[PDB]
């Protein structure tokens, strides 16, 4: 699968959860942070790899970098 | 061989082709025509194309070569306005650099960039007359450069 | 949804006696515009291998004959659109 | 086809009939009371669900995955609220201790069933 | 009901908002903290649908910017008459214009480029014109130079009544939008007032001004004997003498006795014999028929008085059983989204240019037009050209409709969105279609290449060979030969004589032949019928996938000019409506580049050239298309490397501008392919990796230097592309008809 | 008031600038044509 | 000799400008400097930070080719 | 160390990698990167704010 990892710069603006369309990523109570949040990629099962995570990333620089890892059917999207 | 180009055979070869041909077109109107005067000045800026083009090297060609060597023969064709072009970019050059060191500090140097403090601007266009000597000066203290900018991983 | 496939022949009957006894002589039939037709069928039907791009009448009223008569079939399919 | 591949039943409920959009395309009758929606894959399915609950309220929405084998899945929510939002039941997976400055060099980790990261 | 509400000092008009760039956007209202603000500053310049939703607002700021446009055209049309004016030889040329080429610019002497000013004869030298400006104004009846400056500083009048009347517009006088959504009388007043009286005061230009003139001009009056336009109305006399209608004065017109008319106004076709364009009285007839008949056109919308219809009512009566509900929606669709008002008009405005090209070659309107061969050219071409890009303006308009303002609740089950229901049936047959036509279009090609060059010429597409005659155009062409007698009862000559009779040569130059067709040019136009269908695949790809793909079903969650979604899906590079925009301009250049290498081809072969002693015939390559353009070696070879000759050899002389427009055009052809292949992430840390070296000099800008995004980093490539591409053909084909013509 | 503001921007102080250097150019290439020494 | 020698070593210093571009910053640029982790002919960054059409060392490769043919050409 | 110092960052993937910045918010509530700190100039992501740990945080006089 495509491999998302989440690193210890995710100060919790959850600006990647909305802007991911596929609910991979949820937030996680992580008391590290201000927020006391910290994401998390359980279901990476359904991760296209698009990347839309990582344009909405407001951290240093990217907190939440996304793998190119395995193609199965659903994480290459295709319809049929 | 580059021969002294007033003298060569295919130069005055050229002469006679360029003044005839454009000659050709000059026969076709009266001796009062107003393009009629415009190529006798057409002519006259022939003549004096060829004859100010005498102390080059065309070769066997018949066309005039140039040298880059600095032989101090040749200062006319190249070094002169080498050393003339390059007084010129570094007044360029001196009048950006010393603009921008100007608005980097001020209140917003994003506006700075769109609208051009033409008080200051044509300060410094006008003031980066002498850049040999006075970034050399500003080289000696240690200012022209820098240290400890940005970088990639190493 | 073709819930009503009743007639087309009522086309036959509304396209060739509108265009029979108008002749308006000056042009290529000097009869009607279907009777310029039918003359200009029935010498060709038999097997005939000719009619080629010079052969006026068969082309051209195959042709203009066929839009109007068209036309008229599909507007008779919109005569089953007030149901 | 259905018979090999994930259908994806989008399942919700709502209280007035709008008309949203399909990601097949065109206006949708959108059922007022209760409505399931049979799609093909999961980014249609929750670009309508931002489609719907960033215009109005749409909640009690879920997708059920189907499976060819034949039974359900259910992902969105899974704790019944929604993953931006914090609950105190997640278990996160999918970190480091540190940012990339930290990770290794992939000549370390080459000849090795590893990744550029995991240290 | 029919109201005109109009805001009054709506905006102050200081220089203020000049002094802040971005103004406009709250979006780029921040200031320049990179240099993508620059450009993104003139990608919102005309966002109007993005600055702000309030339609008000927008539709002031587009009715006012069309006067900033007719501004500029005013500004255009009065440099055309004063370049006519002082400098251009046209008081010579209407003289002897078959010997005389038409020149208007007059190059200043600089160093060498005064040699570009060509003798073309008139006693004044200057570049020689091709846009054909000085047959309108023979056709117009333009006697001497007064004229030409008198109508320029109308022009500038007329310029000076747009801008302030944009300004006026916008500033202290602009609409609501009540006055916009008013559009039964926009359309009551553009079908009859603008169109309909345009035609018809055309008309009377023609009948007391081209008439008279034009036929002094046909006699072969010198232009000192011609007595003005003036004249012929202070008395009738003048023109009973030339027309001896005007003796009865306006009485059989309002008696009806219009067979009275039939020296003023006929009904000829063909061309003039002696002038080489078509009869003014058949076009000042012509206009009066738009006269009439667009004045009917217009009252036919119920504005006031109850009496017309409205949209609404037509738009909902055509409940079609496929379709199901019907049309409903499109008037609303239409008058509160602008971009599909622009997608449907530049859709037919660039038709109706395509339609002019078509016209223009094969019923030369103007007197002595297609004498001058490249004036016959490139009015085809460029009106082809503009006529070609406006077809995407409409498949780009009509995806920005699809993205920013569609709305499913007032277009639920109608026409529009259930051809969005089997777009997959849309776009899958066009792509058999394009496939289909590019086997037997292109094909045919590699064939005839193959069979030619494999030896065995028994086995091309020639007439020699298999044919392809093509069958349905030579027989409606001969209909067309069969007009005037038959069909066309009170005609004499066919429509053209690209259909019917012997050709029309005027001083030894061939103005039209008959256009022979036969199994070259068969293929050619499966040629077009393909590329067309690509664009019609591109841009109609474009348009049901803008809004919601199956591939990415949020797009109109991402916007229009989005370059991508990411590596996901296996790479989603290049999938927005804009970038099916950004391939149909591509497929614009190839389209329109075949189709006038189907023109300036077929016509140097079959039709243009001399005619020489006992009505012989010569062309200019000398009917060298058939035996040739059924391959792709006869093509480049006898084609592109043969009419290249006399733009490369143009060296020395007036057409060597051409030779510089050739070779500078080839350079941003091909530096349009440094944009297109690579991309930023390239470009960002090259740039930042001189960022270093200004770092180190302390010469860092302050504004921070990006590179280009993604969508401008190639639609840059679109436009060097096509400003390179276009600018090839047009220094070749200029260069090679007046090298000639 | 402002129109100066304006008139000291990037585009319009470039072609005010470009239009000027330019006009050296061409006025120093009229008044001495061919100009290859020097 | 003198214009194309000029030619030839543009050249030769552009393509060898994308190749120790592309070749020194393989393992990490400021715009990504993830690049060593993604191997070396990974297509992309996604849009996020501007866009980031062909980052990867493949690009050296990719765009070296073109002005290969040229600088060969 | 306070908030409005001017410091220097030693870590290599900061965009503003030995480049001075301004702090805005300090929390001492053991945050892994508590330093808020934003700059003049500008990433690629648009943002100049960012945050840092505390062994980045190299101050001048
Ligand atoms: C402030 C003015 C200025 C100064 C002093 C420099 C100085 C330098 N640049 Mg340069 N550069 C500038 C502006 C400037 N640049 C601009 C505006 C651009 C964008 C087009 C570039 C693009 C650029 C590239 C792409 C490269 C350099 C490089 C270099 C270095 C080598 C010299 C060279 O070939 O220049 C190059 C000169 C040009 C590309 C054209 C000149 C740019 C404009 C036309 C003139 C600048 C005048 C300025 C606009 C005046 C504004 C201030 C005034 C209104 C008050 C040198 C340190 C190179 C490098 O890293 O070498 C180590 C390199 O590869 N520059
Ligand atoms: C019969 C009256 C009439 C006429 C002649 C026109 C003509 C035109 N309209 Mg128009 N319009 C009208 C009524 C009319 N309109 C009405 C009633 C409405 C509201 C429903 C609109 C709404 C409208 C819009 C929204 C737009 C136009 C545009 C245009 C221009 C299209 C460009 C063109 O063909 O250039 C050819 C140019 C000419 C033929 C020159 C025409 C100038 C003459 C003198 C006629 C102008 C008279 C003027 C309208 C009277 C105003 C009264 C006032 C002075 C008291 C054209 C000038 C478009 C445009 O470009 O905006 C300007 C545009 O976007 N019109
Ligand atoms: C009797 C009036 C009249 C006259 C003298 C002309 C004359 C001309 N037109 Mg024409 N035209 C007319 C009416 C007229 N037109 C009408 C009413 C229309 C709108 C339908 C057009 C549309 C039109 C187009 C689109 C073009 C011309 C062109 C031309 C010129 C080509 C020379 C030729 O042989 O054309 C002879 C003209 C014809 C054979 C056209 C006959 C049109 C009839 C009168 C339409 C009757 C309207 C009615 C509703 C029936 C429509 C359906 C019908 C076909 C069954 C010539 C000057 C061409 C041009 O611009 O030249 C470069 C051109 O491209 N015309
Ligand atoms: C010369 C280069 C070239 C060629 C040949 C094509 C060809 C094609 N493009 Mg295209 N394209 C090109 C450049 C080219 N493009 C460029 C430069 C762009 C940049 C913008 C595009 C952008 C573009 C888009 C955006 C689209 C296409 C599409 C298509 C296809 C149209 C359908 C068709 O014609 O099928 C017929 C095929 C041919 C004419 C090719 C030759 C086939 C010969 C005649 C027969 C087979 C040869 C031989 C017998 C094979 C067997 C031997 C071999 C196995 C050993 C077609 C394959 C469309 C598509 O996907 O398909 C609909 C489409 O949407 N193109
Ligand atoms: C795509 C365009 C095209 C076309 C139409 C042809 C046609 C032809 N080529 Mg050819 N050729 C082409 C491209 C094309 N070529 C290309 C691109 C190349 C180079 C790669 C060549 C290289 C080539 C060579 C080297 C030779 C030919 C030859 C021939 C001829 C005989 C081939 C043959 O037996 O056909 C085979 C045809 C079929 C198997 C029929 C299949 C297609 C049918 C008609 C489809 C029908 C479907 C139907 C409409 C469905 C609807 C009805 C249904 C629903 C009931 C024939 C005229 C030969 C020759 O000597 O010429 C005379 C020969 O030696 N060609
Ligand atoms: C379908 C093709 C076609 C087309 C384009 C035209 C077009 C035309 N016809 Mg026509 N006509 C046609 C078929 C066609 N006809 C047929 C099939 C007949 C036989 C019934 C006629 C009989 C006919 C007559 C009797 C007359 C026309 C006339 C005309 C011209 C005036 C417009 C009009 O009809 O009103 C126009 C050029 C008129 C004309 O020549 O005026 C210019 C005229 O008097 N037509
Ligand atoms: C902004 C650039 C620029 C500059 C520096 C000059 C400078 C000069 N011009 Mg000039 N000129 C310019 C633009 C410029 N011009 C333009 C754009 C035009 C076209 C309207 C002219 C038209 C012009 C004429 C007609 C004449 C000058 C003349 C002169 C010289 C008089 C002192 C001087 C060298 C005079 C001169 O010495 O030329 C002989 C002269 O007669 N200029
Ligand atoms: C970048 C490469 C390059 C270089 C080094 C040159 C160099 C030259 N070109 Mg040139 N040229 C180039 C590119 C280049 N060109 C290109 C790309 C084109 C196509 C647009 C031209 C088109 C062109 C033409 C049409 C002409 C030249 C001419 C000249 C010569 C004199 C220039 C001039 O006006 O001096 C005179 C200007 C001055 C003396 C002004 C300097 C005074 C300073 C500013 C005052 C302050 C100093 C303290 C000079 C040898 C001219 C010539 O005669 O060729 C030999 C000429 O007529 N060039
Ligand atoms: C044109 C002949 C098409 C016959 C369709 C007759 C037709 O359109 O009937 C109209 C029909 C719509 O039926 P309704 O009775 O609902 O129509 C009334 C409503 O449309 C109005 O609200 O549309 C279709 O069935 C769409 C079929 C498109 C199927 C593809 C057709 C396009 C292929 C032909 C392309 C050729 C273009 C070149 C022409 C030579
Ligand atoms: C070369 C290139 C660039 C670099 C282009 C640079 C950034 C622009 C160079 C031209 C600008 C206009 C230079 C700026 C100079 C200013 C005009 C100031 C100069 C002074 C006067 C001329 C006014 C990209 O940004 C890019 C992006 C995506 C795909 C391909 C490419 C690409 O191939
Ligand atoms: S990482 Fe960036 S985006 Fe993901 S949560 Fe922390 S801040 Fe919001
Ligand atoms: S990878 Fe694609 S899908 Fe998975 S999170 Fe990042 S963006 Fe959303
Ligand atoms: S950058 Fe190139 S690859 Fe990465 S997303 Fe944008 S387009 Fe697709």
């Amino acid at each position: 699968a495509h491999t998302v990892k989440i690193y210890d710069n995710c100060i919790g603006c959850t600006q990647c959860v909305r802007a991911c369309p596929l609910d991979v990523l949820e937030m996680v109570p992580w008391d590290g942070c201000k927020a006391g949040q910290m994401a998390s990629a359980p279901r990476t099962e359904d991760c296209v790899g698009c990347k839309r995570c990582e344009t909405a990333c407001p951290t240093d620089f990217l907190s939440i970098r996304v793998y190119l890892g395995g193609e199965t059917t659903r994480s290459m999207g295709l319809a049929y | 061989v580059l021969t002294p180009c007033q003298q060569s055979e295919a130069f005055h070869k050229r002469e006679i082709n360029e003044v005839r041909t454009l000659e050709n077109r000059q026969a076709n109107y009266e001796a009062n025509s107003p393009s009629y005067l415009a190529l006798q000045s057409q002519i006259d800026q022939v003549h004096k194309r060829f004859d100010k083009y005498g102390t080059l090297l065309c070769g066997q060609d018949g066309l005039p070569h140039l040298i880059t060597d600095g032989d101090w023969r040749h200062a006319r064709e190249f070094t002169i306005p080498a050393l003339l072009f390059l007084y010129i970019t570094g007044w360029i050059g001196w009048v950006g650099r010393s603009y921008l060191k100007y608005t980097k500090e001020t209140k917003n140097p994003t506006e700075q960039e769109i609208i051009l403090d033409v008080p200051m601007a044509l300060k410094y266009m006008l003031s980066g007359f002498l850049w040999p000597l006075s970034a050399w000066q500003e080289y000696r203290s240690g200012q022209l450069l820098a240290k400890e900018d940005e970088i990639t991983v190493s | 949804y073709p819930l009503n496939p009743a007639v087309i022949f009522i086309a036959l009957i509304g396209w060739s006696a509108v265009a029979a006894i108008p002749s308006n002589i000056p042009v290529l039939g000097g009869t009607g515009l279907t009777q310029a037709f039918l003359a200009s069928i029935q010498r060709l039907l038999a097997q005939y291998p000719t009619g080629p791009k010079l052969d006026d009448p068969f082309w051209f009223y195959l042709i203009v004959y066929h839009v109007g008569l068209f036309a008229l079939l599909i507007f008779g399919q919109i005569g089953y659109a007030g149901y | 086809c259905a018979e090999t591949e994930e259908k994806y039943a989008m399942t919700w409920s709502s209280d007035q009939q709008h008309i949203f959009e399909m990601p097949t395309g065109g206006a949708a009758v959108m059922n007022s009371g209760d409505n399931l929606l049979y799609l093909a894959r999961k980014e249609q399915a929750l670009a309508l669900a931002t489609q719907l609950r960033t215009q109005f309220k749409i909640q009690d929405y879920k997708i059920y995955r189907i499976f060819p084998s034949g039974e359900v899945q259910y992902l969105h929510p899974k704790d019944g609220v929604l993953p931006y939002q914090v609950n105190k039941g997640r278990e996160q997976v999918g970190r480091v201790k540190s940012t990339i400055g930290k990770n290794v060099n992939p000549a370390q980790v080459k000849f090795t069933s590893k990744a550029t990261y995991d240290r | 009901q029919v109201k005109v509400v109009v805001d009054r000092d709506v905006v102050p008009t200081s220089f203020e908002k000049w002094a802040k760039p971005g103004h406009f956007s709250r979006s780029l209202a921040k200031g320049p903290k990179t240099t993508t603000w620059i450009w993104n500053l003139h990608a919102d310049a005309h966002d109007f649908d993005s600055h702000t939703s309030s339609l008000e607002e927008v539709s002031r700021k587009i009715f006012s910017a069309h006067f900033g446009q007719l501004a500029i055209i005013f500004i255009w049309l009065s440099g055309m008459y004063f370049h006519g004016a002082r400098f251009s030889n046209y008081v010579a040329w209407l003289s002897n214009p078959t010997g005389i080429k038409p020149s208007a610019q007059v190059v200043w002497p600089i160093v060498g480029q005064q040699i570009l000013n060509a003798d073309v004869g008139g006693g004044m030298q200057g570049i020689q014109i091709t846009s054909g400006l000085f047959q309108l104004w023979r056709a117009s009846g333009i006697v001497n130079e007064l004229q030409l400056y008198v109508t320029a500083l109308g022009g500038l009048g007329m310029a000076g009544l747009m801008i302030f009347a944009g300004w006026f517009h916008y500033h202290k006088a602009a609409p609501k939008l009540e006055w916009f959504q008013n559009v039964e009388s926009m359309l009551n007043h553009h079908l009859a007032g603008l169109l309909g009286l345009g035609s018809l005061s055309w008309a009377g230009h023609q009948i007391h001004v081209s008439l008279p003139i034009n036929k002094l001009l046909d006699a072969g009056v010198a232009p000192s004997s011609i007595p003005l336009p003036h004249e012929f109305i202070l008395n009738r006399n003048l023109m009973a003498e030339l027309y001896p209608s005007f003796q009865q004065g306006l009485v059989p017109f309002f008696t009806l006795n219009w067979k009275q008319y039939s020296d003023i106004l006929t009904f000829k076709g063909g061309l003039s014999p002696v002038t080489g364009g078509l009869w003014l009285t058949d076009v000042a007839h012509h206009h009066l028929a738009i006269a009439v008949l667009f004045l009917v056109a217009g009252h036919m919308y119920r504005t006031n008085w109850g009496i017309g219809h409205s949209i609404k009512q037509i738009l909902e009566a055509h409940k079609g059983p496929l379709t199901g509900e019907g049309h409903k929606g499109l008037y609303e669709i239409l008058t509160t989204s602008w971009h599909a008002n622009l997608a449907i008009n530049l859709a037919m405005l660039g038709s109706l240019s395509i339609i002019v090209a078509h016209h223009m070659y094969a019923m030369p309107p103007y007197p002595y037009l297609a004498t001058d061969y490249p004036t016959q050219l490139s009015l085809f071409t460029h009106h082809m050209w503009i006529g070609g890009f406006c077809i995407v303006g409409a498949g780009a308009h009509a995806a920005i409709y699809m993205v920013r303002d569609y709305s499913p609740t007032v277009n639920f089950n109608n026409v529009l969105d259930r051809m969005i229901r089997h777009r997959d049936a849309i776009i899958s047959h066009l792509n058999w279609v394009c496939i289909f036509l590019g086997m037997h279009s292109f094909g045919l090609y590699i064939h005839n290449d193959t069979m030619r060059a494999l030896g065995r010429a028994q086995d091309m597409f020639s007439d020699t060979a298999i044919q392809l005659q093509p069958v349905f155009a030579q027989w409606i062409q001969q209909i067309h030969t069969l007009a005037p007698g038959n069909t066309a009862v009170n005609a004499l000559a066919t429509a053209s004589y690209a259909f019917g009779a012997d050709t029309v040569t005027v001083g030894s130059k061939i103005a039209m032949m008959p256009i022979k067709l036969g199994t070259a040019d068969f293929m050619v136009h499966h040629i077009h019928a393909f590329t067309i269908h690509v664009t019609t695949l591109i841009l109609l790809k474009g348009v049901l996938y803008a809004r919601n793909s199956r591939l990415i079903p949020d797009k109109a969650n991402l916007g229009f000019r989005f370059p991508c979604d990411g590596p996901g899906r296996g790479g989603t590079c290049q999938v927005s409506a804009w970038d099916h925009v950004f391939l149909g301009l591509f497929w614009m250049y190839n389209a329109l580049s075949i189709v006038i290498f189907h023109f300036s081809w077929k016509m140097q072969s079959d039709v243009w050239g001399t005619v020489t002693s006992n009505g012989a015939i010569s062309h200019i390559t000398g009917g060298n298309f058939a035996q040739s353009a059924i391959t792709i070696n006869g093509w480049l070879r006898d084609f592109l490397w043969a009419q290249a000759s006399q733009v490369i050899q143009s060296y020395g002389s007036s057409l060597s501008a051409y030779g510089l427009m050739f070779l500078g055009a080839h350079f941003v052809w091909a530096f349009s392919l440094m944009f297109l292949f690579s991309g930023r992430g390239y470009w960002q840390e090259l740039i930042e990796s001189i960022v270093w070296a200004h770092n180190k000099l302390k010469v860092a800008p302050a504004i921070a230097p990006r590179a280009l995004s993604i969508t401008q980093g190639r639609a840059v490539g679109v436009a060097h592309y096509l400003l390179g591409g276009i600018a090839t053909t047009w220094a070749f084909f200029l260069a090679r008809i007046i090298a000639v013509g | 008031m402002n129109l100066k503001k304006y008139l000291s921007t990037a585009p319009v102080v470039a072609t005010l600038w470009l239009f000027l250097t330019a006009g050296i150019l061409i006025e120093l290439n009229r008044f001495f044509p061919d100009s290859l020494f020097y | 000799d003198f214009l194309v020698h000029h030619a030839i070593a543009l050249g030769l210093h552009t393509t060898t400008l994308i190749l120790v571009k592309g070749a020194l910053d393989a393992r990490g640029s400021k715009l990504m400097p993830d690049k060593k982790d993604f191997g070396y002919s990974f297509p992309c960054d996604g849009p996020g930070r501007g866009g980031t059409c062909d980052i990867s060392a493949w690009d050296a490769f990719y765009l070296a080719m073109f002005w290969m043919l040229n600088t060969i050409g | 160390i306070k908030k409005g110092s001017l410091v220097k960052i030693l870590r290599p993937e900061s965009f503003w990698y030995n480049e001075v910045g301004t702090v805005v918010n300090v929390e001492t509530s053991k945050v892994l990167y508590p330093v808020l700190v934003r700059f003049d100039k500008v990433n690629y992501s648009g943002l100049n704010s960012t945050n840092f740990s505390l062994d980045e945080l190299v101050e001048i006089k």
